[PDB]
């Protein structure tokens, strides 16, 4: 193990991934639009 | 094979010679169901010696003892029947046709060859699927019929014996998953020569699927009248043989 | 042999001893499911025996054979006009893809496709020109199939005189007759020798380096003479380094070794029926094709690895997976029954009796529980089968996913409303036999003015295993295609092998020399000349665009744009990020072009779009 | 006889004759006796048995086997269906037939013998008149 040191669901893995990724600027910018109008 | 079974069916009005109703002492403080002589007669003479036939029984309270529940209908529908088991079509819609009104369903009246004290597991196998979402409180009529005999008993089914027909779906032939006769109860059921009860029956007169598979549809949409109901092998039941020859 | 023998043969079979009780049995039922076992003789004898029983004349017009196989239809009609003694097509007849033969339009037994039968349906949906149908290998349960099980269903309701065949296997009769009404099954005997079957006591590391220690055991604990060996593999790559690691055993310590694919040319194919020597053992290593689609004699002993490369469609993801999955118990037992055929036998399992009891299903999943099935649902709203369609009678029923996103499949292209009933569109893509992608791509080919080109690269795409790349020769075979290259794509890179091919007078030895499958280029012209003769019954003209390729590429983009990636590449609407498969002329250490749209997405390795167009985005939001 | 077979045997083939030229009254004769006796079942069989030997079909075959002027494809095509003769019936468009049929020239004329086939409307109903008789 030393020396030494499904496929669908990392993919399916890898979806949601690329999904929240891209989604939370959306939520960052309406979190900062959000600031601005409680200003 | 049916050939045989044909000629049997002939002589079906002589086991009306032997009726006996499964009776235990009376319960004036639960229901009781009165099922039409005539209604018995005419469900016997058109049924099969081997093959099990079935139909649904509608009914309503009298004035005098609201527990007593008369049949007033048989309604014959869509079916294909089998050995110790049958293949029925939905509960009819029933109700856009005169004198229905007031109408309860009360249940399923059907043919067995074998003879129990208890719902067997196609009973409540198909009881469950008939009845479980949505009215269980309707009885079965179970009918052994036999050479020189019938033999009638009724039966309510608790909650255990249709949670156990929803956990067996279908049943292959010996499955015999934990059923329990205990899931069914005796139900007070009288024979009145008093009151005589009618037939439903589709409106295409045919009811009797068994040379027809391909024009049953289990989950359908069949329209339906009052009228005198055919016998298991008539001609229209049969078509194909007159094709043939 | 003569004209005389050719009726002993058929009275010596078992199918005779039971001939009368079966058309007695067709009599007296409108619907009949068959177990005929191997040595029944089944497919050859029935039909002559329903059609001498009177129903295939002018009485009740043809008789109709279901086969799921091309080359099937063909032999066992060649054999029964031959056993009934006519030129084929006169009385006896075949009717399959690019070829009807069929002399006279009452024509009394004709062997189809089951795609065949099932276009038919749409034209004709009661069938009239038929009295009886035999759907034989249904156990194979294709796609044609399986839909033909519930339009029988509901047809034979609308003419009872109707007669129907339903052949079986004995893991799914009851299941086949339950559906059709519980109507009566009829086993019949056949003439099989017992195989004596051992599952391995444990599960093997890797089933390749047990199967060839396995393979010398067999062939050298007997001595060499008289029993061969079939050996069942996951594929190509597999297959071919096996051979290569059980040369050399015998090498160190006679035995002849073959291989055999589909991708593998026809006349290596061919190579495995003729026969072998006495003290020499023949041994065939094989992938799933001699299951069925092959059938090999002299084989006393079979192993099998238990695994198969099974396609599965995911809906969520749009992606079809090519995986190692164990087989059915059916599948097992089916390459079980590869010995036994010649005489007496042996199956080695190279898996437990409990992975075969719970990790293998009885029956395989159904090719419709399990594929993309929008051809399928678009012939199906086609022939108005309609929220009828949406509650549709199959045997086993598709996932309710897999509908739903067909459904939105069509609903983009345009051919399914809002409310998910047929479009004019629908209607005319349906006549095309094709995936509604490659018909919305042809009939958009008119208006853009290309649809001289888009035939022949819609043919092309529709085609296997277009280029050959043996196992050392991966340079010189692409070397050879790479002369034909096209900057844009492997679809313009098609059009080019299409043009040479026949610039070259379609020529088989240049084919062989630039590495592509001759079989494949006929093929691709039959298809051409025939959705040529599809467009000229819908009256539609087959304009060129010439060196204008771009609005080829335009058309691509009416079909193709739920297909779509651009460079990390990242699939247009899911996000998921993807590859170019390393045959594409778009592949290498190499190129790069920013946004894409492609003909498959496919899980092999690698999650792998299969072949790969450049686009501009524009034209994206242009088409969809 | 009812289902019109075919026959080799001269001798057999002269026996049938004799039994269908003598079938119309002994059948009318057992009707007249299950009509008088009272019994509604065996007196309905036997009026469609009076109807069959005089007709050479079954109930199971269409009446347009009785239009003796029908073209035969149209007939074996309704016997397949399952569409009773009844629904068929309640056709009052010649396009429609056509279409019933799958065959726009045969609807004008089949058309014609449907508007031809004996049809009724009934409608009743009881008055008691007495405690025991009832009109």
């Amino acid at each position: 193990m030393e020396q030494n040191e499904d496929k669908m669901d990392l993919l399916e893995k890898r979806l949601a991934k690329i999904q929240q990724e891209q989604e939370d600027d959306e939520e960052l910018e309406n979190l900062r639009k959000k600031n601005l109008e409680m200003s | 094979e049916w050939r045989k079974s044909a000629i049997a069916n002939t002589l079906l009005y002589l086991r009306l010679k032997n009726i006996y109703v499964s009776a235990d002492d009376f319960v004036e403080e639960q229901n009781v169901y009165v099922l039409p002589k005539n209604l018995l007669k005419k469900f016997i003479e058109i049924s099969d010696v081997k093959i099990q036939v079935a139909a649904f029984i509608y009914g309503m309270s009298a004035k005098d003892h609201p527990k007593v529940k008369e049949i007033k209908t048989v309604v014959l529908v869509p079916q294909l029947g089998h050995v110790g088991s049958v293949q029925i079509s939905n509960i009819p819609d029933i109700g856009d046709l005169p004198d229905t009104e007031g109408l309860e369903l009360l249940g399923w009246i059907h043919t067995q060859t074998e003879e129990l004290k208890f719902m067997a597991a196609s009973e409540v196998a198909t009881h469950s699927k008939l009845f479980a979402d949505k009215k269980r409180d309707c009885i079965d009529i179970s009918i052994f019929s036999t050479p020189g005999s019938v033999s009638l008993s009724a039966y309510n089914l608790t909650d255990e014996g249709y949670q156990w027909g929803e956990e067996n779906k279908d049943i292959m032939n010996v499955l015999s998953e934990g059923f329990e006769p205990t899931f069914s109860t005796h139900a007070q059921l009288l024979l009145s020569d008093r009151i005589t009860g009618n037939f439903i029956i589709p409106s295409g007169n045919v009811w009797n699927y068994t040379f027809m598979g391909t024009a049953f549809n289990q989950e359908g949409d069949y329209n339906f009248k009052y009228g005198i109901p055919l016998e298991f092998y008539n001609e229209m039941h049969r078509p194909v043989h007159f094709l043939q020859f | 042999p003569s004209k005389d023998d050719i009726k002993h043969t058929k009275e010596q079979l078992p199918v005779f001893r039971c001939r009368s009780q079966l058309l007695s049995l067709i009599r007296e039922n409108q619907v009949v499911v068959i177990i005929g076992e191997t040595g029944s003789g089944k497919t050859t004898q029935l039909a002559q025996y329903l059609y001498e029983e009177g129903y295939a004349n002018d009485r009740g017009k043809s008789i109709v054979v279901t086969q799921p196989r091309r080359v099937a239809a063909i032999s066992v009609a060649k054999r029964v006009a031959m056993e009934m003694q006519v030129p084929l097509g006169k009385e006896v007849g075949y009717s399959i893809r690019f070829e009807d033969v069929t002399d006279s339009e009452c024509t009394k037994l004709k062997f189809v496709t089951d795609g065949i039968l099932l276009r038919e349906t749409l034209l004709d949906d009661t069938l009239d020109k038929y009295s009886c149908v035999i759907i034989d290998e249904a156990h194979e349960r294709s796609l044609n199939t399986d839909i033909l099980l519930g339009f029988f269903k509901i047809l034979l309701a609308r003419r009872r005189d109707l007669k129907l065949i339903i052949t079986s296997a004995t893991m799914n009769a009851k299941k086949f007759s339950a559906f059709f009404g519980n109507a009566p099954q009829f086993t019949i005997p056949g003439r099989t020798f017992p195989v004596q079957t051992i599952y391995t006591s444990n599960p093997v590391q890797d089933y390749v380096e047990a199967a060839v220690s396995q393979a010398v055991k067999i062939h050298l604990a007997n001595d060499c003479s008289s029993g061969d060996i079939l050996i069942f593999m996951t594929g190509q790559e597999d297959i071919e380094t096996t051979f290569d690691t059980l040369q050399e055993k015998f090498l160190q310590v006679d035995i002849e070794i073959l291989p055999i694919y589909s991708a593998l040319p026809a006349d290596l194919q061919f190579k495995i029926f003729q026969d072998l020597h006495g003290t020499k053992r023949k041994i065939i290593i094989a992938t799933n094709i001699a299951e069925t689609s092959l059938t090999i004699k002299g084989i006393r002993y079979v192993i099998d690895c238990g695994y198969s490369k099974l396609k599965v469609y995911n809906p969520k993801i749009g992606l079809d997976s090519l995986v190692i999955t164990p087989i059915s118990k059916a599948n097992a037992d089916q390459r079980s029954g590869r010995a036994g055929r010649t005489a007496p036998g042996t199956a080695y399992r190279l898996y437990t009796e409990d992975t075969f009891k719970e990790d293998m299903y009885l029956q395989t999943i159904p090719e419709i529980q399990r594929t993309n099935l929008s051809n399928t649902l678009l012939l199906l709203k086609s022939l108005d089968v309609t929220d009828e369609l949406s509650k549709f009678p199959f045997i086993d029923k598709p996932p309710l996913q897999t509908f739903l996103s067909s459904l939105y499949e069509l609903w983009f292209i345009g051919a399914i409303d809002t409310s998910g009933q047929l479009t004019p569109l629908g209607l005319q893509m349906a006549k095309f036999p094709l995936q509604p992608s490659l018909s919305k791509i042809l009939l958009i080919a008119v208006r853009n003015g290309c649809s001289d080109e888009m035939l022949t690269i819609v043919s092309m795409l529709s085609v296997p295993q277009v280029f050959y790349r043996p196992k050392e020769r991966q340079k010189e075979a692409d070397i050879a295609r790479n002369k034909f290259f096209i900057a844009k794509s492997d679809h313009l890179t098609l059009l080019n092998v299409f043009e040479q091919w026949r610039a070259n007078n379609f020529s088989s030895h240049w084919c062989n020399k630039h590495f592509v499958q001759y079989k494949s280029l006929v093929r691709a012209r039959d298809i051409r000349d025939q959705l040529l003769t599809i467009l000229k019954s819908q009256k539609i003209p087959v304009i060129s665009s010439g060196k204008d390729w771009d609005i080829i590429k335009k058309c691509i983009c009416s079909g193709f744009a739920h297909q779509a990636a651009k460079i990390t590449y990242v699939h247009l609407k899911t996000g998921v990020s993807v590859q170019l498969h390393p045959t594409s002329a778009l592949h290498g250490l190499g190129d790069l072009p920013p946004y894409v749209v492609y003909h498959e997405l496919l899980m092999t390795s690698k999650e792998y779009i299969c072949c790969v167009t450049s686009v501009d985005p524009f034209w994206l939001m242009e088409y969809g | 006889y009812f289902s019109q077979l075919k026959f080799e045997g001269f001798a057999l083939n002269s026996d049938i004759v004799f039994i269908h030229q003598n079938a119309g009254r002994l059948l009318r004769a057992m009707f007249e006796i299950c009509l008088k006796r009272g019994w509604g079942h065996p007196t309905r069989m036997l009026l469609n048995l009076c109807k069959s030997a005089t007709t050479k079909m079954w109930p199971t075959n269409c009446p347009l086997r009785q239009f003796k002027t029908c073209p035969v494809e149209v007939i074996k095509r309704l016997e397949a269906s399952t569409v009773p003769w009844g629904d068929y019936l309640q056709l009052e468009t010649p396009a429609e037939v056509g279409r019933a049929i799958r065959s726009e020239k045969y609807g004008k004329q089949v058309y014609d013998l449907l508007k031809r086939f004996p049809k009724m409307s009934v409608t009743c109903n009881a008055q008691p008149i007495t405690r025991s008789v009832m009109r």
